[PDB]
C-alpha cells in the first residue's frame, strides 16, 4: 500500500544492485531532484514513472487554480484587474495581461497614493499557490522594512491576470519611483509555490526593456525563505533609489 | 516577383515577402497571437505556393527588419559569400528545397551553397518542408564542432547534463552530476543555470562542476548559464572557463531586451581564447527559441519561425560549440500543443543545420501548455533520427527550479541504444574506462551514481 | 487483488479488472465514447498504479469476455503454455514491464515468457508504458516470418504495395505497381482491396499482380483483400495464391459482424498449404485496428486497446506472415488527433510484437479526423525506430478509393535511407538486379516507373 | 503561374530524367492516383506536395459542409433526423447516428407507406457532395426500376446525420422487406462525390449484423456511373426478395 504523493514515495530508491547504498541515501537526501530511482534497461522504473505521472496531474491543476477574491478582500487589499477576463484567455494572450483595463486606471488613480518612492504590486500570474502560501510571510515584514526606516511607501494592491510588463503602466499612472511586483511564476512538476519579484526604477512603457528589471526568483520554503526574501527586497529597494538605476544598470 | 496566386479559382494576394513568410507557416499559437497567421488552410497553401515561386534574391533583398535599423540584419547580410549567393540568387525556393533534399547533393555541396543564404531564405525553405523533409533534410547536413569533445559526427549523439538547483546547493548539483554521468550524459556540456548572478557564486558552482571533471579526468566542458557579462568577470578573476553562454534574439530590439550587445559576444570569444580550458577551437554556447522576439515586441510583424532563423544567422557569425532551441520553454501562447511543439523542434533543428551551426534541441514543455512527457519522448526520437547534435539531461527531466520538464538521463541512453548511436568519441572512451559503457550500451553497473564513490 | 489505491490523500476505488484496464489508457476519444475512460488525470494514474500492482494471474483469470461465452477468449486461453505461465503468474504487471524493458532480458528469454501471457496481460503492460517504453520495448522484441521474402529482421524495413483503384481498372493497378517497385516498395506484399467481391474479378486482379511478378521474377507475394471466403474460392478455382487475407476482431460477436468463423481461418491455412505460391511457411495476412469492436457493439464494456490486444492473441494462433493495425482508418470517433493516433500506433505495434506476431502498421488518418500528412510522417519514423516490420505504400499516400491517406512510396525510401535500413534481403537482391537500389539507397534512375518498359 | 486545382497541375509529370517519357504519359493517363510526380531525393517534389496540401485544405471543407434544408424540400423529400443535432456531434457520436430521434419515428409512421417490398433511404452521411452531385442521376432510374416492372415501393425520404445501422430501425418501423440506403462515405483527398449503397433484407435491430448487408461502393462519375449503379441496385433488390437472403447469406 503506497501513495505516490507520500514522503515514502518521494524518498524511494530504485537502484537495484548499488555500488554503495549508504551513498545513495545521502544523494537522495541532498536534492529534491528525482535522483536514485534506477532504471529498467535504459528506461525509468515503473514507480518513478507512476510518481512522475501523479505529480503531473497535480501540476496541471495548479495552473488554472484561482484565488478567491474574498481572500483578496480580507487581506485588506484592493483587487484590481488587467484586460483579460478568463483564465483561458490569460494563458493565450500575454499582451492583454501586461496592460490594465479601463476601470483599472480609474480605481488606481482615485484610491492609491500618488508619487510613492516604493510601490508594491501583487499578481497571481501563472501560479495562485505562489502568492497564497507565501503572502502572510512576505508582505507584512516587507511593508514593515520599507516604511520602517525608509520614506514614502505606496499602498499595495492585487492585479488579477497580470504579466510583469504591466508594472510599467502602473509605475507611470502612480508616478512611482520604484515598482516592485511579486508574482507567481509557471508551476513546476513537484511544486507550485515558487514566487518571483520583478522590480524597476521609474518604468516607462515605451522605454524600459526587460533587462532594466531586477529579478529575484525561487521565493518559497524550498528556495529563499519568504521571511528573509522580504529583507533582501527592502535592501534592493534602498540600493535602487540611491543610484537611480534599475536592473542591469545597478552597480556590482 | 509574384506576390499573388490563384487557388481553386480564387485570387490570393499578399502585401509583401514578410506576409508570405508569416502565412506559409504551419498553424501555431504565436503566429495567431502576432496577428500574422493565415486566415484559412487554403490561404496557407497559397502562401506556400507564392513563397515557393519566390526567388533566393527576392527574399535575401527583403529582410524582415531593414539593414540600416538592425545590427543583426547587418551581421547576417555582411556574412554572405557573394560568389555563393550569385550562383543561387535566381533559384526559386522550390528548387532550393529540392536541392537540399536531393541525394545527389553532398555535404560539401551544401557547405558552399549555405554561405550564399541569409536567415530569411533558410526560413523560407523550412516553411515548404513537410515533417519528414525537415528530418531527412537536417540528417544530410551534419555540423561538427570540437571543444574537449567532438560533437555532431553522424552515428554519435550527445547530451547536456543540466544539474540545476533551487538554492544553487553544491551538494544537490553534484548529486545530479554523478547521476547524469552514470547514464552517459554530459559530453555536450555540464551546464548550470544559477539562481544568483554574482561572481563568487558562479565561481563556487564552476568549482563544483570542475571538482568532478578534475577528479575523474572527464573529457568535457563546464558552463554556468548566467549573463555573459558575469561569466566573463568570473573567468577573468580566475574561475575555470569551459563554455561561455548567452541567450540570443534575432533582432537588435530583442538583444536590447536581453541586455546584450554584439561586442560582449566578441569579448566572450576573446576571453575564451585567453582563458578557457578547451582543446578544440569552439567554446561558445547559445540558446534560442520561438516566441522570444514576439514577447519582446521585437518581431516587427514577422512570424516566430523567421525570427528564430535570424538567431541562427547571428549564432553562425561566432562559430559556437553548440546551439540549442528551447522548444516549448515559454508556454502555450507561442506553441500550444504536441503537434505544434514537434513541428517547431523539427523546423528549428533543420534551420540550425542549414545555417551551418552545431544545432541541438532542448525537447521540453511547460505545465500550462497542452503537453506531457510522451511529447518529449516523441520529439527527442524524431530529432535523434534527424541527427540532432544533443538534448538535455535531467533526473526524469524534472527541473526543480526552471519549472518545466525536459528529457531524462534515461532518454539519452534510450536514444543511443535504440538507434545504435555512440557518445562523443572522447567521452565514450571515458565511459568505457569507468565501466559505465560497453559497445555503446549501458553496463549492469550503469545508472548508479554511487559508482563514483 | 487490490481494486483500490490512495493518491494525494484521496481513495480511488474500481469495480473490476476491466475498469482498471480501461481507465489506465491514455486519453482517447473512443474510450470516452465507450463510457469507460477515466474521469480525470488523477484517476488515470490511480488506475495505472492499481494495474501495476495486479499480478499476471489476476489479469489472466479475468478476461474481458468470459471463457464459456467467447470463442476468441477460448482460443487465447487454450494457447497458453502453462509452465511458462506458472513461472510468471505471481509477477506484478510493474515487474513484467521492467522485465520486457531490461537489457538483461534477451530475445530468447521473451520467446518463452510471452507464451505464458494472454492478450489482457499484454494490454496491461502497454497501459503502463510511456511512448519511449513502447518504442524501445518493441525494438528488442523482433518477430521474423518468411513467405517468398523474409520480414522483420533487425536492420530491415518492408512495405506493402497497395495499388487500389475505383473500378479495379487493371492498367491503373499496374501503373501504381510499377511506381511502387521503382521506390523499392512491395517486399511485404502487393495487396489490392477490390471493389467487387467476385471470383472472376479477383482472378483478374491477381492475374494483373502476378503478371508483373512473373515478368520480372520478383521475390514477393500477391494478395487480394476481399472476404476470406471469396479468396479461397478464387484460389481453389485456380487464381494464383500468395497471401490470404482477413480483417479480424477480438470477440466472437466482432467476428460475426465481419462474417468470419474461426473455421474459415483453419481453411485458409489448409488452402494456402495446398495451393499457394509461397516458398516459406507463412502465408496468412490479418488487419486490425482500435475501435472496430466498439463499432460492432462487441467490446462488452472493455476499452479498445484491450480489445485490440485480443486481435493479436487471435492472430498468433494462425502464425501469419504479416499483421498490421490500420491505426487511424475509421475516424475521430475512436482516435481524434495526432497525439491519440501516434499513441495508438505505438501501443498496437508493441502489443503485436509482445504477442509474437509479425507486426506492422498502416500509419494513416482520415479527412474528418484532426490530422494531416505530417502526422503520418511523425508516426512512420517513430515506428521504424521501434522496428515496425512494414508500412503501406501508395502514390503520395492518396487512396483514390478507400478515401484516406496512408504513407507514400517516398516514405519507405526515406525511412530506409534515414535509418540505414534495408528491404527484405530477397527483395533487395532483386532491386539491385534491376538497378533500382545500390547499398540501401535509391539510384539515380529509381523513382521512375518507365524503367520497367 | 499555376492553379494547383487545374487539370494541367493534375496532369503534371515530375520525373526528371525519364527512361521512357512516352510510357510516363500513358501511365499518368491510365490512373487518377498521384503517380509519375518524381522525387527530390527520397522526398516528394515541391509541386506534388503543394497540390497534395491544396487538395487537403479543400477535402477538409467537404466533410463539415451541409446540404440546405431547402434543397431536400426541393427534391420533394421528407427530411427526417437522427438523434444528432449538428455536424460536430455527428463526428464523435456514431451511436446516436444509428438511432432515429423521437419525432423521427412518428413522422415515418405518419407519412410513409406501410410494409414496402423495397424501401429507399437517403443520407448525407460523411459527404454531402456524394448525394448532392449524384441524386438526380441515381434516384429517378432507381424508383422507376423497382416499381415500373416490379413491386410495392415505399416512399423515399432523406435522413440527416445518418449512419448505416439506422436502416435497421427504419426497416422495423416501416415493416420493410428490403431497405436500400444511399449514403455519403468519408471524403477522399481529391474526391468527395463517392456514394455507397447499403442494402439489407428484413432487418432486426438486435439481430442483424454488418455481414447481413450488401455493399455497393464508389458510385460516382469516376467510379460506377450513378445511372448504371441504379440498375445494379434494382437487380440486387430483385435477387434479395427472391432468395430472401441478406448479404453474406446471398448466393454466387
Ligand atoms: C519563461 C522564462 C524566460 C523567457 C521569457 C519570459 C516569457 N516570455 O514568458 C525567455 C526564454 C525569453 C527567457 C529568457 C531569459 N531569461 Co528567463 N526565465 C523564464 C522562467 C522559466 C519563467 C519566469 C516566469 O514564469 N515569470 C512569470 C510570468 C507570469 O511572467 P511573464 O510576463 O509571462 O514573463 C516575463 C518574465 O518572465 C520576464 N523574464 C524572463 N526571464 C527574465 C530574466 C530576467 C533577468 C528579468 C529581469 C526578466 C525576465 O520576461 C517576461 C516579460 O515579457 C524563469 C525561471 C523561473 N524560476 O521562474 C526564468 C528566469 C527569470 N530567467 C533567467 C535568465 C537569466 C534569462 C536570460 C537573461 C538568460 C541569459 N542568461 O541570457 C534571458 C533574457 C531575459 C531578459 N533579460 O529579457 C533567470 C533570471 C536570473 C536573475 N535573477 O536575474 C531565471 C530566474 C531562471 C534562472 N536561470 O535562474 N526566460
Ligand atoms: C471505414 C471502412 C471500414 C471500417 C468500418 C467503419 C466503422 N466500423 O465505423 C472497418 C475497418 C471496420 C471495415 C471493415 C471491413 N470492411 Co470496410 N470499408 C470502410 C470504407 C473505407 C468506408 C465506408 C464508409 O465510409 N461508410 C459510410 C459511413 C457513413 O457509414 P458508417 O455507419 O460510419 O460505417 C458503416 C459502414 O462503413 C459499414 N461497413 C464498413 N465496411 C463494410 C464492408 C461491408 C461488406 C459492409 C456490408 C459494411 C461495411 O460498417 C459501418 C456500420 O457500423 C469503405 C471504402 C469506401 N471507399 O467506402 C470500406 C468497404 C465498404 N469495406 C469493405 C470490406 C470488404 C470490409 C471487410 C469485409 C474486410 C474483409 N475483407 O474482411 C471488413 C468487415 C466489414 C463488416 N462486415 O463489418 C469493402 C466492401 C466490399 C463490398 N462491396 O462488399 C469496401 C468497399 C472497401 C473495399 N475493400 O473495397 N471497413
Ligand atoms: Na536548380
Amino acid at each position: 500500500a503506497l501513495d505516490l504523493g507520500s514522503a515514502e514515495a518521494k524518498a524511494w530508491i530504485g537502484v537495484e544492485n548499488p555500488h554503495r547504498a549508504d551513498v545513495l541515501t545521502e544523494l537522495r537526501r541532498s536534492t529534491v531532484a528525482r535522483v536514485c530511482t534506477g532504471r529498467a534497461g535504459p528506461r525509468p522504473r515503473t514507480q518513478a514513472l507512476l510518481r512522475f505521472l501523479a505529480d503531473h496531474s497535480r501540476s496541471k491543476d495548479t495552473v488554472l487554480k484561482e484565488v478567491p477574491e474574498e481572500w483578496v478582500k480580507a487581506q485588506g487589499l484592493l483587487e484590481v484587474r488587467s484586460e483579460i477576463s478568463d483564465k483561458n484567455l490569460y494563458l493565450t494572450r500575454p499582451d492583454m495581461g501586461r496592460r490594465l483595463c479601463a476601470e483599472a486606471v480609474e480605481a488606481l488613480k482615485a484610491q492609491c497614493v500618488a508619487n510613492p518612492d516604493v510601490q508594491v504590486v501583487i499578481s497571481d500570474g501563472l501560479s495562485t499557490d505562489a502568492i497564497t502560501v507565501n503572502y502572510e510571510e512576505i508582505l507584512p515584514p516587507l511593508m514593515a522594512g520599507l516604511k520602517q526606516a525608509g520614506l514614502k511607501v505606496g499602498t499595495p494592491f492585487f492585479v488579477r491576470y497580470g504579466r510583469v510588463k504591466i508594472e510599467d503602466q502602473i509605475g507611470e499612472i502612480l508616478g512611482a519611483k520604484v515598482v516592485i511586483l511579486l508574482v507567481g511564476e509557471r508551476p513546476g512538476l513537484g511544486q507550485s509555490e515558487s514566487l518571483s519579484c520583478y522590480a524597476v526604477y521609474s518604468p516607462r512603457m515605451a522605454t524600459t526593456v526587460e533587462a532594466d528589471r531586477t529579478c529575484i526568483s525561487n521565493i518559497h520554503q524550498g528556495g529563499t525563505p519568504p521571511v528573509e526574501a522580504a529583507a533582501v527586497i527592502v535592501d534592493l529597494a534602498k540600493r535602487m533609489l540611491e543610484q537611480k538605476a534599475s536592473g542591469i544598470n545597478m552597480t556590482r | 516577383m509574384k506576390l499573388k496566386t490563384t487557388l481553386f479559382g480564387n485570387v490570393y494576394q499578399f502585401k509583401d515577402v514578410k506576409e508570405v513568410l508569416a502565412k506559409a507557416n504551419e498553424l501555431r499559437s504565436g503566429d495567431v497571437l502576432a496577428g500574422v497567421a493565415a486566415a484559412s488552410s487554403q490561404e496557407r497553401v497559397a502562401a506556400k505556393q507564392v513563397l515557393s515561386e519566390m526567388t533566393v534574391a527576392d527574399i535575401r533583398n527583403n529582410p524582415v527588419i531593414a539593414y540600416e535599423d538592425d545590427c543583426v540584419t547587418r551581421l547576417i547580410q555582411d556574412d554572405v559569400n557573394e560568389t555563393a549567393y550569385n550562383q543561387i540568387k535566381n533559384w526559386s525556393i522550390s528548387e532550393l528545397r529540392e536541392y537540399v533534399l536531393s541525394d545527389e547533393t553532398s555535404v560539401d555541396d551544401i557547405a558552399f551553397t549555405r554561405k550564399g543564404l541569409t536567415s530569411e531564405v533558410v526560413a523560407a525553405v523550412a516553411k515548404i518542408c513537410s515533417n519528414a523533409d525537415l528530418i531527412y533534410g537536417a540528417k544530410k547536413m551534419p555540423v561538427i564542432k570540437k571543444a574537449n569533445t567532438t560533437i555532431g559526427i553522424p552515428g554519435t549523439f550527445s547530451a547536456r547534463l543540466q544539474p540545476n538547483d533551487t538554492r544553487d546547493d553544491v551538494q544537490s548539483i553534484a548529486a545530479q552530476i554523478y547521476e547524469g554521468l552514470s547514464f552517459g550524459v554530459g559530453d555536450a556540456v555540464i551546464g548550470v543555470n544559477p539562481v544568483t548572478d554574482d561572481v563568487e557564486n558562479l565561481s563556487r558552482v564552476l568549482d563544483t562542476i570542475y571538482g568532478v571533471i578534475d577528479k575523474f579526468n572527464i573529457p568535457t566542458q563546464g558552463c554556468v548559464l548566467a549573463h555573459v557579462t558575469t561569466q566573463i568577470e568570473a573567468i577573468r578573476r580566475g574561475a575555470p572557463g569551459g563554455l561561455i553562454f548567452q541567450s540570443i534574439c534575432g533582432s537588435e530590439k530583442g538583444l536590447k531586451e536581453f541586455g546584450v550587445e554584439l561586442a560582449m559576444l566578441d569579448e566572450a570569444r576573446a576571453v575564451g581564447a585567453e582563458f578557457n580550458r578547451i582543446a578544440g577551437e569552439n567554446c561558445l554556447y547559445f540558446e534560442t527559441g520561438q516566441g522570444s522576439a514576439l514577447s519582446a515586441g521585437a518581431n516587427f510583424g514577422a512570424d516566430q519561425v523567421t525570427m528564430e532563423a535570424r538567431n541562427y544567422g547571428l549564432a553562425r557569425h561566432y562559430d559556437p560549440f553548440i546551439v540549442n532551441t528551447v522548444v516549448g520553454f515559454i508556454g502555450p501562447e507561442y506553441l500550444y500543443n504536441d503537434r505544434q511543439i514537434i513541428r517547431a523542434g523539427l523546423e528549428d533543428h533543420f534551420m540550425g543545420k542549414l545555417s551551418g551551426i552545431s544545432m541541438g534541441c532542448d525537447c521540453c514543455y511547460t505545465n500550462h501548455a497542452d503537453a506531457d512527457q510522451n511529447l518529449n519522448e516523441n520529439l527527442m526520437i524524431l530529432l535523434a533520427t534527424a541527427g540532432c547534435n544533443y538534448i538535455m539531461g535531467m533526473p526524469l527531466g524534472d527541473d526543480i527550479m526552471l519549472n518545466y520538464q525536459t528529457t531524462a538521463f534515461h532518454d539519452t541512453a534510450t536514444v543511443r541504444q535504440l538507434l545504435n548511436l555512440r557518445p562523443s568519441p572522447e567521452f565514450e572512451r571515458w565511459l568505457e574506462s569507468m565501466g559505465i559503457m560497453a559497445n555503446g550500451r549501458l553496463t549492469k553497473r550503469a545508472g548508479d551514481p554511487s559508482l563514483f564513490f
